[PDB]
């Protein structure tokens, strides 16, 4: 269950 | 109609761009297809560049014509599909890929193109197949690998691990050396074990990828604005972020521009993102002197302009190498000064940044040529958060006694103190202080309608909800969007820990552990004999691996207790139940730090060199707690153990983060704030006294 939004890669 | 002419313009042009003289290639390459239009190579040589100079649209085209000419043009389809990529085309860039792949089976580099769109998709485990077919296919191939390895790294795939990193260095060293953009990216390259040196180069590599692609613009020079004259005498403040909206940047410094004292300042924040939807986005707009959407204004060179238009003293990049990014508005220098702040844990590496906002702890001045920027240096932590606004229903509890723990059972309610005050029999334990529930026939009620599983239920009139409904009851409150307007019930029965155990809970991506890490952790966890760690399946699929090393540690399964991920507020909450977060070390918990300070629950770190790595650090001296931050992997399993064990000591720490957590600076926005403007006043007075960006140190 859920899925956060989180800081991530770019490419 | 010539051939052997335009085959000859190829030739040089493909060696100017090996001098790196795009420029000159660009040309070179359109007189070839001027003399020969049919030129398969050409068109997809001059598409390669105007690619790279972010010219996509005509790219675009070229490989379109290429494929045309030479339909077995493997290669073309490849890099069409990574044009179609970068145009938000996903859809279409997948079918290059696989038209690619199909075509010339053996095509590495398709099979590596593929497995990216699979990574950025999130389906890991198929980005791995992927790479490992390009990898079996081309074994040289530094794309792959790097990629791969962030993969495997991100699942805690430690297979091999030691000899992986070797093998990263040695490829970025190889690529960086001759010249070549390396494979390891900026963000990640934190991750790994290389040089400062080695960073900050990714960084500036990566930098001039924005050069290129504004330079085909030709814009001349900005003229910066000179005194406050024009503005009012307010500093003009730029906010720049791809995360105005529900993300953790959001969920940090929503508050700020809200707080800026509009005698002296002028706020502008920049949206790199569409709204969308949630309360974040609303009260930035809300607050903010001016909100301006730049999603609308796809163009840079537009965009740029209506900064600079809008006359601002200082710009601040939210975003380092991040998704959502636009640093070629950064590269164009619209601005007289332009900061690096609180979204991104890393150098940027490049000319266009002046500054990157931290703190003497996060950077001291003996690792500051990590940095490409001067330092600028925030008083305490240049961490902040927004939890005390939109979490304020945590900044008391209770509990309830079924025998007494402060993290066994817990409630947090806005109107809890008036709940309360309905109850006959409350005993109230001294530190504020925790009011404490005995054994009614409400505690059990209560302690029933958790262990019914239901969503809710009614106490003389106040609702009690089940901490594991919130999206049920209120979804605005599971996000943070809202306060919840109920009392919570978070108990460690919900999550499945033992109501007699030592708790020690970790809430990062899972990434951010390493074999070592988990090393120390078995360590403690041997070591104090009646404790469990808590993780988060973050991803899944990244569970069964660390179960795995932990057995080969020697740890039984039942020592891990895994959670699912979970919706902000409940995610937070319920770090009540934990009595100890182990911080990573390889990467510190940035935002997760703050949350698991803000529930009380003191975190035990290791400070690294790179600025990642010290963030919890800084956070926990600005909270005021150095007796939780070690300085060697041995320090710092005592301190794990010795809080485990003596649990005269954890009830001491664990009060006083409790406490501190608002008397200290840490959470303190609107201090915070008038820092951050001193901060900027600094900045300015340098540059209009007429000097060039240095190190403020205060
Ligand atoms: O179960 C969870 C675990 C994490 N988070 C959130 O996910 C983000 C974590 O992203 P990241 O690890 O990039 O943050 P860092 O701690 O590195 O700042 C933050 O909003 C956390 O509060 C959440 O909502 N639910
Ligand atoms: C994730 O995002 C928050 C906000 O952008 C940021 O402060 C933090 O440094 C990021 N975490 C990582 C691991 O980059």
């Amino acid at each position: 269950p859920v899925s956060v939004p989180y800081s991530s890669a770019q490419s | 109609s010539c051939p052997t002419h335009a085959d000859s313009l190829n030739n040089l042009a493909n060696i100017k761009r090996e001098q790196g003289n795009i420029e000159e290639a660009v040309r070179l390459y359109r007189k070839a297809l001027e003399v020969f239009p049919e030129f398969a190579a050409a068109h997809s040589n001059l598409a390669s560049v105007l690619q790279q100079q972010g010219k996509l649209q005509e790219a675009l085209m070229h490989y379109k014509e290429a494929i045309r000419i030479s339909p077995t043009f493997a290669d073309a389809y490849s890099n069409m599909g990574n044009t179609l990529k970068e145009m938000q085309d996903v859809q279409g860039a997948l079918q290059c890929y696989t038209r690619a792949i199909q075509i010339n089976p053996a095509f590495a580099d398709a099979h590596s193109n593929l497995a990216s769109i699979h990574k950025d998709s999130g389906n890991i485990p198929e980005a791995i197949a992927s790479y490992r077919t390009a990898l079996k296919l081309k074994p040289d191939f530094p794309d792959a690998y790097c990629n791969l390895a962030h993969c495997l790294q991100i699942v805690c795939d430690w297979t091999d691990y030691d000899e992986r990193m070797k093998k990263l260095v040695s490829i970025v060293a190889d690529q960086l050396e001759k010249n070549r953009l390396p494979s390891v990216h900026p963000h990640h390259s934190m991750l790994y074990p290389l040089s400062h040196g080695f960073r900050k180069a990714i960084a500036e590599r990566h930098g001039n990828l924005c050069l290129d692609k504004i330079n085909v613009l030709h814009k001349p020079p900005y003229e910066h604005p000179k005194d406050l004259k024009l503005s009012d005498g307010r500093l003009r403040v730029g906010y720049v972020s791809s995360d105005f909206g529900n993300h953790p940047t959001s969920h940090l410094m929503q508050s700020i521009p809200g707080m800026h004292n509009p005698d002296k300042f002028e706020v502008f924040c920049y949206a790199l993102s569409p709204d969308d939807g949630t309360n974040f986005r609303v009260k930035v707009m809300a607050e903010a002197n001016h909100f301006i959407d730049l999603s609308q204004i796809p163009c840079n060179g537009k965009a740029a302009d209506r900064i600079h238009q809008d006359g601002i003293h200082i710009l601040v990049n939210m975003n380092g190498y991040t998704k959502g990014a636009r640093n070629e508005l950064f590269a164009l220098r619209p601005a007289p000064i332009q900061a690096m702040w609180l979204g991104y844990p890393g150098t940027s590496g490049a000319l266009f940044m002046d500054y990157i906002i931290t703190d003497q702890e996060t950077s001291p001045a003996e690792v500051a040529e990590q940095y490409s920027e001067k330092l600028a240096y925030m008083p305490h932590t240049f961490f902040i958060g927004d939890h005390a606004n939109m979490f304020p229903h945590l900044k008391k509890k209770a509990v309830i006694d079924f025998k007494i723990y402060d993290n066994r059972i817990v409630l947090n309610g806005i109107d809890l103190k008036a709940f309360l005050d309905s109850l006959p029999d409350v005993k109230i334990v001294k530190m504020l202080n925790m009011p404490v529930i005995p054994m009614n026939t409400i505690a059990e009620a209560v302690i029933e309608m958790i262990n019914r599983g239901q969503i809710q239920i009614t106490i003389n009139g106040f609702s009690i909800s089940n901490g594991l409904a919130t999206t049920q009851i209120n979804n605005k409150a599971a996000t943070g969007e809202e306060v919840p307007r109920t009392i919570i019930v978070t108990t460690r029965s919900q999550y499945g820990l033992p109501e007699d155990a030592i708790v020690y809970c970790n809430f990062n991506q899972l990434y951010k552990i390493d074999p070592s890490t988990l090393q120390m952790w078995a360590n403690i966890l041997k070591r104090v004999p009646n404790s469990v760690l808590w993780l988060l399946r973050f991803p899944a699929v990244g569970e069964p691996n660390i179960q795995q090393y932990a057995q080969n540690m020697g740890l039984p399964q039942n020592r891990i207790i895994f959670s699912p991920v979970a919706p902000k507020e409940e995610h937070v909450r319920r770090g009540q139940l934990a009595d100890v977060c182990l911080d990573t070390p390889l990467c510190n918990g940035h935002t997760t730090g703050m949350d698991v300070l803000w529930a009380g629950t003191p975190m035990v770190t290791m400070p690294g060199e790179t600025l990642a790595s010290r963030v919890a650090a800084s956070q926990l001296t600005c909270l005021g707690c150095l007796e939780l931050i070690a300085k060697n992997r041995q320090e710092y399993e005592d301190i794990a153990v010795k809080l485990g064990t003596d649990l005269e000591y954890l009830k001491k720490v664990r009060g006083k983060v409790w406490k501190q957590r608002i008397s200290s600076p840490l959470f303190n926005t609107k201090q915070y704030t008038m820092e951050l403007e001193r901060l900027y006043l600094q900045m300015w007075e340098h540059y209009a006294a007429g000097n060039k960006p240095d190190h403020m140190i205060k």
